[PDB]
């Protein structure tokens, strides 16, 4: 049933041709079996004999390596945000899902492209007619295809629902299931007119249809934790699909990016070749898997109740929350791992999440969610107040929830009267990667270090740590160098960096500090004498 | 009419912008906007086979806004048929100018059939329930390098009369905009706006630099000169004339912080001295039509805001201090915003172009609000940043 729709306009890459690959020649039984097959789409009209003539080839193998077509290929344009969320699904009445059947050879290819699809059998010489299942275009053209052909029958039925995912129709209506069933059964033949038929090994009962592996239920969706397999034959393609499930589940399941095994992707070969890979490959499937295991589902949404995130910081470095609308009937929870910056804080990190969640939700929902956080109105006021940068947060609450978010300590705005003034400074040999640290004081404690493989950052920072240690409660303290001036400045909570972190704990646990700058080079008083001393 | 055959720079090809996500509610809002458009027909529905995108917005003084900014880099220049002619420099000096949106005249002159493609724009749709709806632009639009000059000469035909008409009231146009400028007095300004504003339907003077200054002290601690001293440092950067020394000189020791220091001639020298040519001309100054312009803004907490312009480091061809008493209306996204777009008018009306910003921010926030506040037909460029102690060097 080849639709009768018009055909997208396919070019390839501006600068390429198409593809000209050898086949490599297939077992006796494997080759009779490909023309067995070729032999019935040329039948069905999928596909068609062509001339030696055709310079472009492409291989077949018997279980079409489109990698070279594709590679060539007009980049299209895929027109959506992402994935659709079952928690954005609204909750309907009636609901059926026709899964259209076959539809990519129902929809036709045009004909001033199919030059480049064609592929022979160790031989015999085929060309496509219709959408190739491997092909770059398949997916970004029948979603055009099947939208336009929706389209008419839509105009007509506005209570109506159609939600297409691949060759999947969610249809939605809140009517009566008798109404509802004579609504498909019409669907149901618009798509027949236009070639794309519809199986009837569909959904007629289960409740829990699955429409993109969403069990949809009517009050709760969920998924069914994804099985992920570990064969003998590992073959290449299995790897790549394997890929996909992973990646499918992945907007929901928290990290799954089997990345180093995409590694083995960027080295390709033939597609029916068997290729593993190290500890990396091994070890990354069953961290997926640990996840994969445990299911999930919410409840669907209400275009009439409020959204409501709520984060909370369940430790450190990953925050968790929930966007829900009704106390425990949430839509989506979450854990969000990040730690923007080399030395951050845990205000700023919450806020981080926030905006994650903000957008996150506009893509789902469609507008941004009131929030409950774990700061208080007067921790966040003094922060922004005391940040270089500029900040904002929206539907901010506080809730006193458990563990809590403070700015640990903060710095003077003005020099301590009566702390012991500590005058640093640090340098290394860029050579040698050796330096010194120390100090001078208003009173006349001057302590110097020796340091190995370090950088002049490293040591200003070591410096300002001594100085820090060998000190008291309230301490005034002054570098010629704004880099670890900024680091402190920043009010950093945690750190990648020893030192930063050794030079926080300190911070914690002083009474007031003051932490100051000058000019290097200049005749600044204790700054040429701390200069001196770190000099060899 | 014969559309101009515009082309873009050599070796680029259109833009591919992704689209960021808009709340149901835009959406709805450029959704009608859109389907009239198509009715007019100055749009049309493409398909998933134009590669190429620029994303869109609902701004809302509802307004669509093409965020063309890209389509516009990889735009050729226009010279030949010169882009708003000369830079009045007149407009600088006037006692009001007033900006109208010629934009819609745009909507009349087709553009090159081969160049449509290349302004192919998708409203997206929720929970990505639905393909989004894509179109190509069938006329000059809104917000593109090519469609002003390209109109060039219209415009000129239509002025042409009304400025023979009034010889002393400069019209300056940029992008959508037209900047009439004149010094006469309110009442009679606003008829000259009017006699412009049939023929289209057929306060610059008071801008002022920000003079470095030194405190004015007496209780002079140790880093109380500290400070000064560092800031006089940079301040050389500047003005190659200002020197500290005899200042250093007073913090000679290993004195703590807080000790007192009596000023001495020395200083009493230096800083006064210093303080005079702080006030005095950088004349290195030049404003060089071809480096671009980059602002620099610096938040000073008390709901207000320092900017510089230059082209060159050191070389500031304007300084300035937003203050946007905010009580309630605290959004800082909304009053950098604000910032933003005050400082790119006033380079408009004087050296012609909108500075490349350098946003104190961070790309993610200032990526998620900043639509909301936006009140502008156009957007100038930006880069954020983290920025230093210059909050202090000059506040
Ligand atoms: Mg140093």
């Amino acid at each position: 049933p080849i639709s009768p729709i018009e055909t997208v306009p396919v070019k390839l890459k501006p600068g390429m041709d198409g593809p000209k690959v050898k086949q490599w020649p297939l077992t006796e039984e494997k080759i009779k079996a490909l023309v067995e097959i070729c032999t019935e789409m040329e039948k069905e009209g999928k596909i068609s004999k062509i001339g030696p003539e055709n310079p472009y080839n492409t291989p077949v193998f018997a279980i079409v390596d489109f990698r070279e077509l594709n590679k060539r290929t007009q980049d299209f344009w895929e027109v959506q945000l992402g994935i659709p969320h079952p928690a954005g699904l609204k909750k309907k009445k009636s609901v059926t899902v026709l899964d259209v059947g076959d539809a990519y050879f129902s929809v036709p290819l045009d004909e001033d492209f199919r030059k480049y699809t064609a592929f022979t059998i160790p031989g015999i010489r085929y060309q496509y007619n219709v959408l190739p299942q491997g092909w770059k275009g398949s997916p970004a053209i029948f979603q055009s295809s099947m939208t336009k052909i929706l389209e008419p029958f839509k105009k007509q039925n506005p209570d109506i629902v159609i939600y297409q995912y691949m060759d999947d129709l969610y249809v939605g209506s809140d009517l009566e299931i008798g109404q509802h069933r004579t609504k498909i059964e019409e669907l149901r033949q618009h798509l027949l007119r236009w070639g794309l038929t519809t199986p009837d090994k569909k959904h007629q009962k289960e409740p829990p249809f699955l429409w993109m592996g969403y069990e949809l239920h009517p009050d709760k969706w969920t998924v069914q934790p994804i099985v992920l397999p570990e064969k003998d034959s590992w073959t290449v393609n299995d790897i790549q699909k394997l890929v996909g499930k992973l990646n499918w589940a992945s907007q929901i399941y928290p990290g799954i990016k089997v990345r180093q095994l995409c590694k083995l992707l960027r080295g390709t070969k033939a597609l029916t070749e068997v290729i593993p890979l190290t500890e990396e490959a091994e070890l990354e499937l069953a961290e997926n898997r640990e996840i994969l295991k445990e299911p999930v589902h919410g409840v669907y949404y209400d275009p009439s109740k409020d959204l409501i995130a709520e984060i909370q910081k369940q430790g450190q470095g990953q925050w968790t929350y929930q966007i829900y609308q009704e106390p425990f009937k949430n839509l989506k929870t979450g854990k969000y791992a990040r730690m923007r910056g080399a030395h951050t804080n845990d205000v700023k990190q919450l806020t981080e999440a926030v905006q994650k969640i903000t957008t996150e939700s506009i893509v789902i929902w469609g507008k941004t969610p009131k929030f409950k956080l774990p700061i208080q109105k007067e921790t966040w006021e003094t922060w922004w107040t005391e940040y270089w940068q500029a900040t904002w947060i929206p539907e901010w609450e506080f809730v006193n929830t458990p563990p809590l978010v403070k700015l640990w300590y903060q710095l003077e705005k003005e020099p301590i009267v009566g702390a012991e003034t500590f005058y640093v400074d640090g340098a290394a040999n860029r050579e040698t990667k050796l330096g010194k640290a120390g100090y001078v004081t208003n009173k006349g404690r001057q302590k110097v270090v020796p340091l190995t493989n370090t950088t002049n950052q490293k040591t200003e920072l070591q410096a300002i740590y001594l100085a820090l240690q060998d000190s008291g409660l309230e301490v005034n303290i002054v570098t010629d160098s704004q880099y670890a001036l900024g680091i402190i400045q920043a009010q950093p909570d945690k750190s990648e960096s020893e030192l930063v972190n050794q030079i926080i704990e300190q911070l914690i646990k002083k009474e007031k500090v003051y932490l100051a700058w000058v000019p290097a080079h200049k005749g600044i008083g204790g700054n040429e004498q701390v200069d001196k001393l770190v000099s060899a | 009419i014969e559309t101009v055959p515009v082309k873009l720079k050599p070796g680029m090809d259109g833009p591919k912008v992704k689209q960021w996500p808009l709340t149901e509610e835009k959406i709805k809002a450029l959704v009608e906007i859109c389907t009239e458009m198509e009715k007019e027909g100055k749009i049309s529905k493409i398909g998933p086979e134009n590669p190429y995108n620029t994303p869109v917005f609902a701004i809302k003084k509802w307004r669509k806004l093409v965020d063309f900014r890209e389509l516009n880099k990889r735009t050729q220049d226009f010279w030949e048929v010169q882009l708003g002619i000369p830079h009045p420099a007149g407009l600088k000096k006037k006692k009001s100018v007033t900006v109208l949106d010629v934009g819609d005249a745009y909507f009349s002159v087709p553009l090159d059939e081969d160049f449509r493609k290349y302004t192919a724009f998708t409203i997206p749709s929720i929970n990505n329930e639905t393909p989004g709806i894509r179109y190509q632009y069938n006329v000059l639009p809104q917000g593109w390098k090519g469609s002003p000059a390209i109109f060039q000469s219209s415009m000129t035909k239509i002025l042409e009369p009304f400025k023979k008409q009034n010889p002393d009231i400069v019209i300056y146009q940029y992008m959508d905009d037209l900047y009439v400028g004149s010094d006469l007095e309110i009442g009679q300004h606003r008829t000259k706006i009017e006699e412009l504003r049939q023929h289209l339907l057929r306060h610059p003077d008071k801008w002022t630099v920000q003079p470095i200054v030194l405190p004015e002290k007496d209780s002079w601690t140790v880093n109380d000169i500290q400070k000064l001293v560092g800031k006089l440092n940079w301040a050389s950067q500047i003005y190659p004339g200002i020197k500290v020394r005899q200042l250093c000189k007073l913090l000679r020791g290993t004195k703590a912080l807080t000790e007192v220091i009596p000023l001495t001639e020395e200083a009493e020298l230096e800083l006064a001295e210093n303080r005079e040519i702080l006030k005095e001309p950088v004349h290195g100054v030049y404003y060089d039509p071809s480096k671009d312009l980059i602002a620099e803004i610096q938040k000073q907490g008390q709901g207000q805001w320092t900017y510089q312009i230059y082209q060159e480091p050191f070389k500031n061809l304007k300084t300035g201090k937003y203050a946007r008493m905010r009580g309630a209306h605290t959004n800082d996204v909304k009053q950098l915003t604000e910032a933003v777009q005050k400082i790119t008018t006033e380079s408009i009306v004087i050296w012609g172009k909108t500075p490349k910003f350098k946003l104190p921010i961070q790309k993610e926030t200032w990526e998620t609000w900043w639509t909301e506040y936006w009140q502008a037909t156009w957007i100038p460029e930006w880069e954020f940043v983290n920025t230093p102690p210059l909050v202090k060097l000059w506040y």
